[PDB]
């Protein structure tokens, strides 16, 4: 008999980087507000 | 324990999801 003492079987686990992953990031535009005054339309008419 | 190193050539790196909104 022989006894695996040295040719042990091996577990593996990954070294994750996650704790030190950086985040997704969501983009949002910083609409000119109309609630500001914003500008309109200069809707025309004629006085005849 | 050891460290070790993958040899996963890049073009096996790519990956593709599919899920529900929920």
């Amino acid at each position: 008999v022989r006894e695996p003492g040295s040719q042990a079987c091996l577990a593996i686990d990954p070294l994750v980087g996650e704790e030190g992953g950086a985040a997704v990031a969501k983009l949002e535009p910083h609409l000119q507000p109309r609630g500001q005054p914003a500008p309109q339309p200069l809707h025309t008419l004629v006085l005849a | 324990g050891t460290l070790k190193t993958s040899n996963l050539p890049e073009e096996l790196r790519k990956v593709f999801i599919t899920y529900s909104m929920d």
